[PDB]
RNA sequence: GAGUCU
DNA sequence: TCCGCGTCAGACTCGTAATTATAGCATACGTGAGG
DNA sequence: TCACGTATGCTATAATGTGGTCTGACGCGG
């Protein structure tokens, strides 16, 4: 399902932004998951070029 | 038949239903909620007498000592409206309560006479509310809407296929007190029955019945009926009532004394329930195997040894029928439950209650509402006590014991505040009917569940908590307190009951801005009903049940009138002949038909009265004062419609007009508009801002006149007579001797409100509507307010619109208006601007008000006097300095490079910086008016001198007039008792009137009335002085301001904008518009005649809307300018009154069977040519709402005119000159100037302030911010593809600090780069995160 | 509902005929107000998604 | 920070932080003190409490209230949802050099083009006037500059004349529901107060003229002004992305 | 169970044995000798006081949990500070002092800009004069009403009345349900603006060349007096530190610098243009 | 909290 | 099967600034100026 | 070594377990 697979990219900042913020900071909190800004959210989020 | 106002321009009106019950008073709940509230009640308790006699007389925890209310009173307001609105205040008035503390002795038993203490004391001041419905709070009109809640009482509901999977229809009950605990019973899917309170947990019903003492043995004989079971000789037998072996199979063969009536597995229809029934059979003998399963209703012990057999509610068998039958029990008594009819759910209710006993019921209901806490005997029965048994922590109120009994199907009406055993059980019983198959649950939707809660109710409510608030201080200080010493003022506290009715009259939902740009708007907005607040619905808990219509609406709250806001079906306006119940629920009049004749003897229904009854409807035709002609009447009953005879009709609709509101009265041609631009155009009539001149509606309804008149806008004749004194500022009316009081002279003084500030920053001027010396009639309008033309209300301006499009100027409902109207400045709107100067106090020092600033231009300080604020009347725009206002700065580091360039000039910066009070950017006009407020102990300045010099000169000739008048009236009529007498005319004239008070006549009725004139003359004399003292004090007094606040000028400018492109226009009828280009006078189109339209519209713009009324509207318009163009003509030409007389006789008796009937032979000479001069702009013409006017009339009324039934007439373009190919629909539509104009809808920014944390761009014109880029805005370049242009709105023009002020300065250089960065709201994101434990770091290349 | 209306917006509607149009009335004007954001919040998903 | 009367405001952080100091430190002062532990077990339970209201308030408990009846913002609300960083200052944010007024029609524009009245376009393209009144010599310093175009004099619309040929404004509609809901056009400066629209983007926008009103935003950057010419250009954006049919259709 | 911090401190404090007149001076006579046992029961069995008088001292400033804390911490003090030698009870001595701890800890704590005792002291004063005065007054007393009462100075008690006004949150909603707060209003002025910021960098990027322009002894004595150039703002007497090491010579051409740069702003466009700046 | 465009 | 938690369109305009209650005085504690 | 604002200290009748809203929905786990 679409509200799934947004969830399920890699990168949190993707995630932490659709919804279900204080869960998926937690659960990438504890996996020290690093976020490399692969779609267009991270870096729009940074204030970088898409 | 007609009176003076009306005589001036009579309106035609097509109706013809006779208007048996005329408008009542349209802001009627306002003003009765609310005189509930403060008329001080002696017994029936109302208001504030209900409040003391509820919560006093309050006692200490001793017991010895108490304080007991004995009666209050209300003080004149310190300020009046006039002074409230001007100054800033809160108009209330003084509360003053009688309160007396009686002291028992503690060695008697209560030795009552002891000390009988006694003061008045102040508790707070209640705002009052106006003449008008309105209450000012710091210096504000404001209305509290009326709620719409759920009435208190019993309320039987259902979950259908919500609770649960299989969809068992859960049956559920609400016991709903006006204070105090819920109580809810309801099902389980297993038909358990289960008892909440609070909502709280789950608790087995049966446990609330043990808590009121019933053993297991009372709670089966409450709700089960009994088998009686006997055993003869072997054979077992069974009681028979037949109609309980109904629809039901024969399990055994049924057989009597010597028959079978029923075989086994065969159905006992109705027939086999007669045949026993006729053969009256009551025993039957049955077998042994049938009693395995029922359940034994008591107990039964064995006489021989003396313990239990079975319990009562447990399932027999044959082994307990054996020890039963030896025992020596030969009658058995059983539950009867039927699977389908009679439900056992108490019988399975009891097998889950785990609690035994009544202590042990009343543990679990303790232990349940306070967990944890070990419970006692005391704590158990106390709690239950006072949940819904004491008389203090419950209450239903009369509303729901009503509603409750009415609900439970009781005889009696009034009753207790507290629930008896009776009520809990009665509702337990109505709840298993209901499950059972008779009894259906209430629908909340239904009006006669919504209960109408008005200011008064609402006030009362907050004011019980105020003293509430003040039982807990008199408990505490009566126990602490010395009895000797205290008085009952050093218990009271008056900060609580001020703080928590200011709460309500303040921080309130219902309590808000009176929408105050239009009559129509101020009326509406106290009709209105919201059920949103506290004690009411949410968005959040809004379904769309709540929103839709309801059949009970009908007549009460019109469906045709509510915002397109997210609170769509929550605000509703009120009907027009609606009322609030005696209780509160809703009614509407009907007209009461008896032996089929109808009654003008009118019966208020209410919600649930009007479901039995048969409605007719206006529709049907009387025979005049016979019955129904028509054999088949449409009526209405049991929420539907259909045809009935004549005999059935029980009643009948009063209007034509009553399912509709205020606002949808005033649409003309309802009937002929789709309901959803019927909406819109009720809506948008009240934002309709008030013309510079009142122009009245040609095409109205009628209802114009009740509306300008009920709003209190219009200055109207409280007495009838001649007027004395006419005049821009004020109007003098002497009275007619039948109405004239005989005591004081009788002289009326109606002083106008003048051009001054409404809520919207638009204009408020009273202009006088009768001439010097003029006959004026009791109740006639003798000033037109800003919206009103002769009584009539006047929203806006009648033109000449042609139906043709013309060059895409009229695209998408775009307007095209001639250079022609902006000409006449008619759609010109004036707007009042309040703005406020403050002299604050700093650590640094308090702020001056001169004209002497640091840094200014001999420009600014021009239209500055000496005391540095602007000359009334001064002409300003966006820049120029109002007030004068200095601040003090510490001595600030000036930079270098600041202090070289100081010294380059000499100038150098003072201590005190600069603050002045100057014209809003962009915003320009005249200065109308300036306020100056100091407070007490200030220096004043001598402009504020000057203030007071003008205040006191005006008041001291004010008071001046007001004795001068009264006098000159009181020996007017003196003079005219002195020769009912002694009559001694022009010789007693001569010399002076001072002592004319003297004389007097014999001892007669007529010598009592001198006397009565000269005491009253001395009365107004010395009240002369005490008066003008108020006033002088007021004026010297220094007016007591916020801390921190020195001073304040108020300075009121004058805007006058005319009509742009962008200015928002609409009719009446939802049909919206924004003008797109004003064309000149030359290039518009223009008939055969030669006249040039005013607007053309475009005719795309109807088929789409479903609005026809408009085009109905604008043939009629296009009749009624037909008659009046002709009217000018002939008095243009001047040809005969007795021609005036035939043309108009013929106009106003046009209709097919007309109601209102002017005959011209009752009109004078003098009479008809005053009506003619108002006619000629065109005869104003009324269409009620759905008693309409018909094609056929409109065309009759067109050939009147000399004018095409078509109603299309050829038009010729401006431009060209040549004919358009058709003829075009062309007429006077009644447009509306919106508040939406376009200077203060545009709005720019190019670089400006930033918000504090996230560093982004402020919001809004009020704060001159930038535009939001939501993320759905983000998506549109993400998709095209332009990174740069959005990396450009997230960066650089946003937060990025360095890339802001870098790139604002490559743009000065010309050069177009790009040199970004990092937002500050990331730079937030992370230390956010950071704080909250999380490490967010970034790891780099 | 099963009494439809025999009228049209020329001839005029009557007094009933009126109050039944109004309960088609509120309810397209409500989907207007509130069914719009359950439509909304479809876009937001697929936005998150893709 | 300081509101202009007196009065001051705070975060509702500020409220939380301080009931965790005031109970960490009394807890300091009760294990100093050697009380009991049922004294000690109280204090332990409310720094907890604080701790957790601290960071997320409504999740353990019910939310700790301040003086309006409402909750106190935790940390985790500034995070978490709709008006949490992310949705609302940061995947979407407030822009310089943007405005919006009433719109209403342009039916002699042509379709590259749209009605940008005169005040507004002058204070959305300040920082270009300033940089052209420098060029032709005009002004010495930005001080300057400044006052030469608040006092709008008459060689300051000969310039701003200059800056907008050729230099293309976005136009923006709610709610924004396909890309075409932005469109860039060549400026046209007009006398009134109001935008005026070509009439065939108007079914994109599905903007009607009963009184809707556009945004306005200014490509800065060469890029920008590339990018809204190239690719956001109404003329270059005639057939629906959704379905391959023209959206630029007369009606 | 019950999972609530408060009915818990509570169901512990219960089960707590209620001392009686010579079982408080047995125990308290070993609690000033010093005793383990003794600080712990007297107190221990004393909480249940200390509840009822937070209960009263309650909707002010703190909690409730929070009075108990800080009553605790009066009846330690009540415990140390005992005098079983006085005939006196314990529960009338300690009544004095959780009264006391938790009214003077609540003037400190209530407040977010710490008020002192003095001041809030000061200030009640005021307010039950107020009380008094306002029910024979009907309408709230003035703040000279006040200060004429006490014949006290109305500067006096304006500064307390001003220090009462209490402090709105930023996160407080003007619109309602979910619109804009007052961060989404107030500015940030002390990061000044683009336009702002380019001013001071045009400003003082145009006075960089204008001290190349002047003379070379012009520019060095008048940039380096008013700190432009220099390190330190000396004075006309502190430039005779460097080379001019004169009083009357500095001033001449200090001036001198000024006057040929008042007619460089003359012709450039500004003098009375910038007069008003 | 009352509105405006969808 | 029930309880808990998580979602619930997009911009704009306006509008206002609330309340309570803490006793009273005596020695101690810190910084700043004057002899 | 005072002056001044700020803080700490102690009061002995007895007194000893606390007290605002009541209505969403449709989905998806544990
Ligand atoms: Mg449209
Ligand atoms: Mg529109």
């Amino acid at each position: 399902g679409i509200t799934k697979a947004s969830l399920a990219t890699e990168s949190f900042i993707s995630a932490a932004s659709f919804q279900e913020t204080t869960r998926v900071l937690t659960e990438a909190a504890v996996a020290g998951k690093r976020d490399e800004l692969r779609g267009l959210k991270e870096n729009v989020i940074v204030g970088r070029l898409i | 038949v007609y009176s003076y106002t009306e005589k001036k321009r009579i309106r035609k009106d097509f109706g013809k239903r006779p208007q048996v019950l005329d408008v009542p008073y349209l802001l009627s709940i306002q003003l009765d909620s609310f005189q509930k509230f403060i008329e001080q009640d002696p017994e029936g308790q109302y208001g504030l007498e209900a409040a003391f006699r509820s919560v006093f007389p309050i006692q200490s925890y001793s017991g010895n000592s108490e304080l007991q209310y004995v009666s209050y009173r209300l003080g004149e307001p310190v300020f009046d409206v006039q002074e409230c609105q001007i100054r800033g205040v809160t108009y209330s008035a003084p509360l003053r309560v009688k309160l007396r503390l009686v002291i028992y002795e503690r060695e008697a038993p209560e030795g009552t006479v002891k000390d009988i203490k006694e003061q008045e004391v102040y508790m707070g001041e209640i705002p009052l509310m106006t003449d008008n419905g309105t209450f000012v709070i710091n210096g504000t009109e404001r209305v509290i809407v009326s709620q719409l809640h759920r009435s208190p009482g019993v309320f039987f509901d259902s979950d259908k296929g919500k609770t649960h999977s299989s969809g068992k229809v859960l049956y559920n009950a609400r016991i709903i007190p006006y204070r105090g605990s819920w109580l809810d019973f309801e099902f389980d899917p297993k038909d358990n029955l289960f008892v909440r309170i609070d909502r709280r947990r789950k608790l087995p019903a049966t446990i609330i019945l043990r808590a009121l003492n019933y053993t297991t043995e009372q709670i089966l004989d409450l709700f089960f009926e009994k088998v009686i079971f006997e055993i003869r000789d072997n054979k077992l037998q069974m009681e028979l009532v037949p109609e309980r072996l109904r629809g039901e199979t024969a399990s055994f063969d049924i057989e009597a004394n010597g028959k079978v009536y029923v075989e086994k597995g065969r159905r006992i229809t109705a027939r086999h329930i007669r045949q026993l029934e006729k053969d009256d059979v009551k025993l039957i003998e049955v077998p042994v195997e049938y009693i395995a399963g029922k359940v034994v209703a008591k107990d039964y012990i064995d006489e021989s040894t003396g313990e239990l057999i079975c319990a009562a509610n447990m399932e027999l068998s044959l082994d307990l029928l054996a020890k039963l039958s030896q025992s020596g029990h030969k009658r058995i008594e059983t539950l009867f439950t039927n699977d389908l009819d009679h439900g056992p759910y108490i019988s399975e209710t009891l097998r889950v209650d785990p609690t035994n006993d009544r202590l042990s019921a009343l543990v679990e209901i303790y232990r349940m509402m306070r967990p944890g806490e070990p419970p006692t005997r005391e704590a158990a029965e106390s709690l239950f006590e006072n949940l819904f048994f004491s008389e203090d922590r419950y209450d239903l109120s009369a509303v729901g014991r009503m509603k409750f009994n009415r609900s439970l199907l009781r005889e009696e009406i009034e009753g207790s505040g507290i629930l008896s055993k009776d009520d809990i059980i009665d509702v337990m019983k109505k709840l298993i009917d209901i499950r059972n198959g008779k009894g259906e649950v209430d629908d909340i939707d239904h009006l006669g569940n919504r209960r109408i809660r008005s200011v008064g109710e609402m006030a009362e409510n907050q004011f019980r908590v105020g003293l509430v608030r003040v039982e807990r201080a008199v408990k505490e200080r009566l126990s602490l307190g010395d009895l000797d010493t205290l008085m009952p003022q050093d218990m009271i506290n008056a900060k609580p009951i001020s703080a928590a009715v200011k709460e309500f009259f303040g921080s309130s939902q219902l309590s808000q801005f009176m929408d105050q740009n239009n009559p129509l708007s101020e009326i509406t907005h106290k009709r209105r009903i919201s059920a949103l607040g506290p004690g009411g619905l949410t968005r959040e808990r809004a379904g769309f049940e709540v929103r839709d219509v309801h059949p009970t609406h009908y007549g009460r709250v019109c469906p045709i009138e509510t915002p397109e806001g997210p609170n769509i079906g929550l605000i509703n306006s009120l009907s027009v002949y609606a009322q609030t119940n005696e209780y509160g629920f809703l009614e509407t009049p009907y007209r009461k038909v008896t032996d089929g004749v109808v009654t003008d003897e009118i019966h208020y229904l209410s919600a649930i009265e009007e479901g039995n009854y048969v409605i007719a409807q206006a529709n049907s035709n009387l025979d005049e004062e016979g019955h129904f002609v028509e054999d088949l009447v449409t009526c209405r009953s049991k929420g539907e419609s259909s045809l009935f005879s004549r005999d059935q009709v029980d009643y009948m609709d009063v209007s034509t007009q009553q399912v509709v509101s205020v606002g949808a009265s005033l649409i003309p041609f309802l009937e002929h508009d789709d309901a959803n631009r019927a909406l819109m155009g009720a809506n948008m009539q009240r934002q309709a801002v008030p013309t510079l001149r009142a122009d009245k509606p040609l095409v109205g309804t009628g209802m114009e006149r009740a509306v300008a008149v009920d709003s209190g806008v219009t200055a109207v004749a409280k007495r009838g007579g001649v007027v004395q004194y006419v005049d821009a500022s004020r109007i003098v009316i002497k009275v007619n001797e039948d109405e004239m009081y005989p005591g004081e002279a009788g002289i009326d003084i109606y002083n106008l409100t003048k051009y001054t500030r409404s809520n919207q920053n638009t204009c408020i001027n009273q202009m006088p509507c009768v001439s010097l010396g003029e006959p004026v009639e009791r109740g006639d309008v003798l000033a037109d307010g800003p919206s009103t033309d002769l009584g009539e209300l006047a929203l806006g301006q009648n033109m000449r619109v042609a139906f043709m499009p013309w060059n895409g100027y009229n695209f998408e409902d775009s307007i095209l208006v001639s250079e022609r109207v902006v000409q006449e400045d008619r759609f010109t709107t004036i707007h009042i601007q309040e703005l406020a100067c403050v002299s604050r106090d700093t650590k640094l020092g308090p702020e001056e008000i001169t004209a002497d600033i640091p840094n200014v231009g001999e420009a600014a300080l021009s239209k500055l006097d000496e005391s540095g604020i602007v000359y009334i009347g001064a002409e300003v725009t966006g820049g120029d300095i109002l007030v004068g206002k200095v601040t003090p700065k510490g001595e600030t580091q000036l930079t270098p490079e600041e202090k070289l360039l100081r010294a380059i000039f000499g100038e150098k910066a003072s201590d005190v910086k600069d603050s002045s009070l100057r014209v809003p950017n962009g915003v320009s006009g005249t200065v109308i008016d300036v306020q100056v407020f100091t407070r007490d102990g200030v220096e004043k300045d001598k402009r504020a001198l000057e203030i007071e010099e003008m205040q006191l000169k005006q008041a001291k000739k004010d008071l001046s007039e007001e004795l001068q008048i009264l006098e000159a009236g009181l020996f007017s009529r003196i003079r005219a008792v002195l020769v009912a007498g002694g009559v001694e005319a022009e010789k007693l004239d001569k010399l002076p009137r001072d002592r004319w008070l003297e004389l007097g006549l014999t001892d007669e009725e007529k010598q009592n009335q001198l006397e009565q004139l000269a005491e009253q003359y001395d009365e107004l004399k010395h009240e002369f002085e005490k008066k003008l003292e108020a006033k002088r004090r007021k004026i010297t007094q220094g007016d007591d301001l916020a801390p921190g606040v020195l001073k304040i000028v108020k300075v009121y400018l004058a805007v006058k904008r005319r009509i742009q492109p962008g200015d928002k226009m609409a009719g009446r009828h939802g049909n919206k518009g924004v003008i797109s280009k004003i064309n000149p006078i030359e290039d518009m189109p223009y008939d055969e005649n030669g006249t040039p339209v005013d607007i053309v519209l475009n005719p795309l713009g109807v088929p789409s809307r479903m609005n026809i009324g408009q085009i109905l509207e604008t043939h009629l318009g296009m009749a009624a300018k037909g008659i009046g163009d002709k009217i000018n003509a002939m008095l243009k030409q001047q040809q005969e009154v007795a021609k005036l007389r035939e043309f108009i006789q013929r106009a106003y008796d046009l209709g097919a069977d007309v109601r209102q009937k002017v005959d011209l032979s009752t009109f004078s000479d003098e009479e008809v040519m005053r009506l003619a001069e108002n006619l000629r702009k065109g005869m104003p013409i009324a269409t009620p709402v759905f008693d309409g006017a018909k094609e056929a009339e409109i065309k009759e009324l067109l050939k009147l005119g000399d004018l095409p039934t078509s109603g299309q007439i050829r038009l010729y373009d401006g431009r060209t000159g040549e004919q358009f190919e058709r003829p075009v629909t062309v007429g006077y539509m009644y447009m509306l100037k919106l508040n939406h104009l376009v200077d203060d809808k545009m709005h720019a920014r190019s670089t400006g302030s930033y918000s504090l944390v996230t560093q982004q761009p402020l919001g809004g014109k009020a704060q001159f911010g930038g535009q939001r880029f939501g993320e759905m805005e983000v998506w549109a370049l993400e998709a095209y593809g332009a990174a740069y242009t959005l990396q450009e709105m997230l960066t650089v023009k946003s937060d990025d600090v360095n890339g802001r002020t870098k790139m604002y300065k490559n743009i000065v250089d010309g050069n177009h780069q790009m040199e970004p960065g990092m937002p500050e709201s990331f730079n937030v994101l992370l230390k956010e995160i950071r704080s909250l434990g999380i490490n967010i770091e970034l790891e780099d290349e | 509902i099963e009494t439809p209306i025999t009228a049209n917006f020329r001839e005029g509607l009557n007094v009933l005929q009126y109050f039944i149009s109004t309960h088609g009335a509120r309810k397209g004007l409500a989907d207007t107000a509130l069914k719009t954001a359950n439509s909304g919040y479809l876009t937001r998903r697929l936005v998150d998604v893709a | 920070v300081p509101l202009d009367g007196g009065r001051f405001a705070t975060s509702d952080l500020n409220d939380l932080y301080r009931r965790v100091i005031n109970r960490n430190n009394r807890l300091k002062r009760l294990l100093d003190l050697a009380a009991p532990d049922i004294i000690v077990r109280n204090e332990k339970r409310m720094l907890q409490e604080a701790v957790d209201a601290l960071l997320d308030n409504g999740r353990r408990g019910r939310a700790i209230t301040g003086s309006n009846k409402r909750p106190l913002k935790s940390l985790a609300d500034m995070i978490k949802g709709k008006q949490g960083r992310f949705r609302q200052n940061l995947l979407g944010k407030r822009v310089d050099y943007s405005g919006r007024s009433v719109i209403t029609v342009g039916p002699y524009l042509r379709l590259h083009q749209c009605g940008l009245p005169k005040k507004m376009a002058l204070e959305l393209f300040k920082p270009f006037i300033y940089g052209k009144l420098e060029l032709r010599g005009l002004a010495t310093t930005i001080k300057a500059a400044k006052k030469m175009v608040e006092r709008e004099e008459a060689v300051v619309w000969d310039i701003l004349d200059e800056v907008i040929r050729e230099h293309p404004v976005l136009l923006n509609r709610a709610p924004t529901l396909h890309r075409l809901g932005i469109q860039a056009f060549e400026p046209v400066l007009i006398e009134g107060k109001a935008i005026q629209l070509h009439p065939l983007v108007c079914a994109a926008y599905n903007a009607d003229f009963d009184g809707d009103q556009m945004a306005v935003h200014v490509p800065l950057t060469l890029e920008a002004q590339l990018e809204a010419r190239a690719l956001m250009m109404s003329t270059n954006n005639i057939l629906s992305p959704a379905n391959g049919e023209p959206i630029i259709v007369p009606s | 169970r019950v999972l609530d911090a408060t009915q818990l401190y509570l169901g512990e404090i219960g089960y707590s044995p209620l001392l009686t007149a010579e079982e408080e001076v047995y125990f308290a006579r070993r609690a000033l000798r010093g005793d383990v046992a003794s600080r712990r029961r007297m107190i221990e069995s004393n909480l249940r006081l200390v509840v009822k008088i937070a209960r009263r001292y309650g909707n002010r400033g703190l909690a409730l949990l929070d009075l108990i804390e800080e009553g605790n911490l009066g009846l330690i003090r009540a415990v140390e500070k005992f005098d079983p030698e006085r005939g006196f009870r314990f529960s009338t001595y300690a009544t004095w002092w959780i009264r006391q701890t938790i009214e003077r800890a609540i003037m400190n704590q209530t407040r977010t800009i710490r008020l002192p005792i003095h001041i809030v002291k000061e200030l009640n004063v005021y307010l039950r004069t107020a009380r008094e005065l306002s029910h024979k007054l009907d309408h709230e007393p003035s703040a000279e009403e006040i200060a004429e009462q006490l014949d006290k100075p109305v500067d006096d008690v304006s500064r307390m009345l001003r220090l009462n006004e209490r402090i709105t949150s930023v996160d407080t909603p003007l619109g309602g349900d979910s619109e804009k707060a007052l961060l989404d209003i107030l500015a940030d002025e002390k990061e000044n603006g683009p336009e702002d910021t380019t001013q001071d960098d045009d400003m003082k990027q145009s006075i960089v060349k204008w001290l190349f322009e002047l003379n070379a002894k012009q520019r060095e004595v008048l940039a380096r007096r008013f700190g432009l150039l220099g390190y330190e703002a000396a004075t006309l007497e502190d430039v005779g530190r460097e080379i001019g090491l004169t009083r009357e010579r500095v001033r001449q051409i200090q001036v001198e610098g000024l006057r040929r740069l008042r007619e460089i702003l003359q012709t450039q466009g500004l003098n009375i243009e910038a007069l008003f700046l």
